[PDB]
């Protein structure tokens, strides 16, 4: 089981669309009550829990990762954290951060 | 979109 | 990607309660129209499918397992197969299949 | 509730 | 230690002696109590537990396997189950299962 | 070398032709006398020999698997396993086992 | 195999149990006849072999370790070697030899 | 190939040199048009891209990687990353980025 | 040997108390000269070396680890670096950073 | 799949039978429009093509390798390559060159 | 965790410095409670144990090892194992045992 | 660092343009004095060295291989070796060698 | 290279011959002035230095290990470690030791 | 043990001194017999046979590599393979063929 | 064509 | 004797 | 208490 | 000079 | 019960 | 163009 | 007959 | 012979 | 100072 | 001395 020392991880996919970046995890049969995100100035950092299995239940399978999920991402400055957008469903969690691109923005040349 |  | 020939396979937990069989599949961010599920004397097999990414999308990260997922549980005889009962809800597919008990069963007795 |  | 959910398998030897098929398995130091023999349509599933050491035991070596004990054979079509015998000696489980052949059996030929 | 008790597999490809099921080993330099294919209810079991090289023979290379061969097909209900088709040619056998779909199959509905 | 000079080895249990010290090695299907226990100054060596099948059988499984077993255990030298107590039982050999303590032990104290 | 979502990595020497901190990236024959330096608050990404080989080109030999590479790095806050000087000469990317120490820094002290 | 480029990394426990936040590295037998602690806007980095063994002393082992041991955290926006206290005994080093809450804190919904 | 630059390998026998060396390649279901054989000063080459399976077709199975295979031998100066005779039968490709021993040959003393 | 039956190790340097055999761990942060070092004729046993977590307690890293910690050493007959003086400083244990050089050793001569 | 006796390796590109062999390294920051191509009846040999850096120089990253470099190439006998066209440009050594077919080559034919 | 904390091994061979037990170690291309063989109360030490190649030396290979070898035996009670005999030919290091047996020893016998 | 279609492979040391190239394999308990030392146009060959153990010989250990060694070495063109020297002392089997280089060799220049 |  |  |  |  |  |  |  |  |  |  994951726990907050050592957290399981789960998958991510990350796209810019448009205006927007866009993070999905897949976590499934999780329940909300668990589910915390935490932005600072520009890190986001996911965690979840999905409950191990009651100790008198024999189990047959047990494949399912249990425990602490965690995943933590680090933002450029353009991601305006403060406005996310968070949403849960078909056990998939997707953040919506709005890119807010500075002014007149730096161009580095190379020289041969 | 920028992230590490 | 996971393929016909070499699926991607999702994670299992599997138990008995009281009179019936459990099965449980993580399978976040399914379309509905991929699950197939199919049943034979004693034999079911799942299979969906998560569609690959535009490949015209630039991704920024891109962890999450696509293609076809698949997995085949053999059943025990006691298994009523064709009462099956399925669903999926916050990204896990559950079924349902009933124990059917034979009368008066085997015990085998060891000898010393 | 038996299985391979 | 083995579960239920992810036993310890334990060595297996088998071969036909006439019309027997012969399977023995290493099962040092097991509890008959323990010994279970499931057998279905064609399949036979041996299941054991040996228990775990007293937790108040300080152990200088623990190198024995503990736990529950798994091991599922799926038989072909010409073995009698339902009329298998098995014994329990110097530690090793050995089941005998009679073969009884179909009549006119098959034998399938390869063109060229 | 590849014995009954822990034979070398050979590679395989499986497909559905229409109403065939269709199933291709690489099998080369394999003496017809050795291939025996056994089915079973619902099993197809291909087992070859190729025979190892005379201990008295200096080899220079001897990289080709050499012993007993053989894997195990587990068949759905619906394959008329009684009618399979054998060949063997260019070092490839070749199973074809007709399809015999069974009346108004089920269609196992999931809910939401 | 395990030969003399690559022996297999087999599992071992340890611990005291008051004033004695107890080993128990899993030795299954162990003819009484090969079972040798040396005793050196302070070393106890266990040697066990277990036939080779007969080349001549067909083995359809073959998974049991076999041949030479060896474990050599360096005992303290409170440990009365020469009151050893061996028996073999339900495939388990069990080692019992007496602890002697000596006279107003060395404790060894630790400065800071 | 190295792709956005999963980049091919280049080897890095950093070094300072006295009021300069200087990072070398090994990325030959790569074409100036694909080089982006990409700089944050204190986070500089490294990207390129060397094109894959012509689809209709047969290869003899193809080891040298190909697609996007990128690499990024956390520089400390007194990198003044604005006036970050950049040069690609001999399959070479060199950047230059100014130290800029901050007036009386904290020396933390260990208290026994 | 651990050097600047490569250095040798030490192990570490961080954990909440109260309104502190507390990091402990094993650190055994370092000169107290060589530990240094640099703390950026929110980075605390760890360097100690533990000198070499003189070349010309022949070591029957040598298996404790030497060189530049360093470790980088990276810290939250609600620690206050400013502030840490360190300290070295037993071998190990602590550190004490005060935890500073920001007024009215974000909390992420989740929408369904 | 194989290609030019990353080429599968194929198994092969080889050895000396009187006045010719013999090498046999595993090479079933192979196209001779494929086989080429090319012979150099002291070097044969062997290069096949297995085709791709048609994208359109689902397999259920495609375990064997397909796409280019290639093997390179370098031949003593013995090896009368301009005379090699090949021939394919049962998917084995079988090389026969005649062995042309010289006049005299050198044979290397050892002093002590 | 490190436990009596499986330990955790701890790193050890080991030299000779003229007539004293010296021998250091690494065991940073353990109670001297816990020290527990064991003279038998010839062998040195030196254990420690450094307490588990709090269960209670929510670790954010949990690196170090922890529980049983044991190392054995096997010194030579010109040891005075009896005379040993052990020492804990800086989370380093130190033994220092005397050499006790036997008259007139014996140099065996290699014949050629 | 590589060595003469066991060198770095470079990755090659490999391919024929008409009627050039060309081969392609990648060995950026190499000094031209240290570029050696040697060539042999119809082996060409790269060899490069790039210098270790300054042993009084704390490099904070050190990831780039050093020191020495070799490759070496077995051509077929219609390469012109001698006629080779070598270029160091981008930290690419691009070799040109003419391929000189010769008169009516053989075609080996494989018999059924 | 092996140095005296982390020797290398030298492969040995070993087995009793009547009333004498053989050691024989592969340690070719040593000069004698490095031999050195120590006997302890009952242990055998056997140690070697190889010398490493002339710095300023340029080698095209150099795979032979070389530096310290060094290999420890724990001999039973029953050698006459004091009478050992040991010769030095072909670059083997063979070792004589005559076996001393104890009047009338203790055979163990294992109750069931 | 090695074979000749799998030779057990000997470590080799290689260098050029002066107008010499050396060539020196550890092959300690070898029977000259056995050594065979064959030359190609530009192939040295070393093959030598260290004869199994005495199947009825109870060996307590065997670690030395025995049966067939093999090493080849493609020389250039610069080696008077004819004018070979070969001994064999110490258990090394040393090689020394004169260089002998050709008149007025190429010097390939590389273009910027 | 089904088969596991 | 038939076993998978 | 917060970390990366 | 500092860096992650 | 002491034991290495 | 040949090479091995 | 000889290969390498 | 007897060897550890 | 001997150990093994 | 020239050797691959
Ligand atoms: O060097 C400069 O000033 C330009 C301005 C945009 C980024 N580079
Ligand atoms: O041997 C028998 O007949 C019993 C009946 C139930 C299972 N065993
Ligand atoms: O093809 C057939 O009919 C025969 C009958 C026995 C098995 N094969
Ligand atoms: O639930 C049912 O009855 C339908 C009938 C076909 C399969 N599913
Ligand atoms: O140093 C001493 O003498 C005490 C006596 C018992 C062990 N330690
Ligand atoms: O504790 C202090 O205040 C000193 C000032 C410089 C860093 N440490
Ligand atoms: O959406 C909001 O505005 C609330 C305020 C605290 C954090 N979430
Ligand atoms: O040294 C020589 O001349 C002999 C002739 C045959 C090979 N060796
Ligand atoms: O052989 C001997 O007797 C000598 C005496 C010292 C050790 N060797
Ligand atoms: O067998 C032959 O003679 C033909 C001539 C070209 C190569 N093959
Ligand atoms: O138990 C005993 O006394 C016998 C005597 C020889 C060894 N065992
Ligand atoms: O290009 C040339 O002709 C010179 C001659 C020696 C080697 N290079
Ligand atoms: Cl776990
Ligand atoms: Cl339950
Ligand atoms: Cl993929
Ligand atoms: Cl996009
Ligand atoms: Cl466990
Ligand atoms: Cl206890
Ligand atoms: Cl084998
Ligand atoms: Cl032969
Ligand atoms: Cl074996
Ligand atoms: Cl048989
Ligand atoms: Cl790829
Ligand atoms: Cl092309
Ligand atoms: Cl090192
Ligand atoms: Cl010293
Ligand atoms: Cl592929
Ligand atoms: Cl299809
Ligand atoms: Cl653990
Ligand atoms: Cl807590
Ligand atoms: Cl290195
Ligand atoms: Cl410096
Ligand atoms: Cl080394
Ligand atoms: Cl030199
Ligand atoms: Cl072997
Ligand atoms: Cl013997
Ligand atoms: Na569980
Ligand atoms: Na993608
Ligand atoms: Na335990
Ligand atoms: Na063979
Ligand atoms: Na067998
Ligand atoms: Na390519
Ligand atoms: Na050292
Ligand atoms: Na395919
Ligand atoms: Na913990
Ligand atoms: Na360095
Ligand atoms: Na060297
Ligand atoms: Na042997």
């Amino acid at each position: 089981l994951g726990t907050s020392a050592r957290p399981a991880v789960m998958p991510m996919d990350a796209w810019r669309e448009g205006d927007k970046f866009v993070v999905e995890f897949d976590l499934p049969g999780i329940d909300a009550d668990s589910l915390d995100i935490d932005i600072e100035r520009n890190v986001v950092t996911v965690r979840a829990e999905r409950p191990a299995v009651d100790p008198n239940r024999e189990m047959l399978a047990s494949e399912r990762p249990r425990g602490v999920f965690s995943r933590q991402l680090v933002l450029g400055e353009n991601l305006d954290t403060a406005r996310i957008a968070a949403s849960y469903t078909e056990g998939v969690l997707k953040l919506q951060i709005p890119v807010a691109e500075k002014a007149k923005p730096r161009k580095i040349s190379i020289t041969r | 979109g920028r992230l590490l």
